[PDB]
């Protein structure tokens, strides 16, 4: 697991696929509306290219890996589970395929970085 | 650099993604053909 510590995770119910990236899950009971961590679909830093998003096929992409899955798992990183805005940050795995790992694989997203300067700075 | 900044030691999974990033973008795949 590349990490001696295996991080947490934990099945949810999938409610519904907004974008390819922005989905909206329930785990324990709880609804909320996870984006995919290390991507960034939907909304660009700022859409250069203008169709860099890609947002038709991508929306629908996330839908198809999903909604095929019986088993839908949410595995949240050392950074944080939830964000200010009520949203979500986790990996979303179907039966184990890091729904994540398809869409930047497949040119639809970009990594999104997540910034280590040096070490404190 | 990158106009980022984040503090976190956020490693974990990047390099999964990232050799699945790799992949895509020297095959100019959708996004990564932007270039």
């Amino acid at each position: 697991a590349t990490s001696t510590k295996k991080l947490h995770k934990e099945p949810a119910t999938l409610i519904k696929a907004i974008d390819g990236d922005t989905v909206k899950l329930m785990y324990k009971g709880q609804p909320m509306t996870f984006r995919l961590l290390l991507v960034d679909t939907p909304e660009t830093k700022h859409p250069k290219k203008g169709v860099e998003k890609y947002g038709p096929e991508a929306s629908a992409f996330t839908k198809k890996m999903v909604e095929n899955a019986k088993k839908i798992e949410v595995e949240f990183d050392k950074g944080q589970r939830t964000d200010k805005y009520g949203r979500g940050l986790a990996y979303i795995y179907a039966d184990g395929k890091m729904v994540n790992e398809a869409l930047v694989r497949q040119g639809l997203a970009k990594v999104a970085y997540v910034y280590k300067p040096n070490n404190t700075h | 650099g990158s106009v980022a900044y984040v503090y976190k030691p956020n490693n974990t999974h990047e390099q999964l993604l990232r050799k699945s990033e790799a992949q895509a973008k020297k095959e100019k795949l959708n996004i990564w053909s932007e270039d």
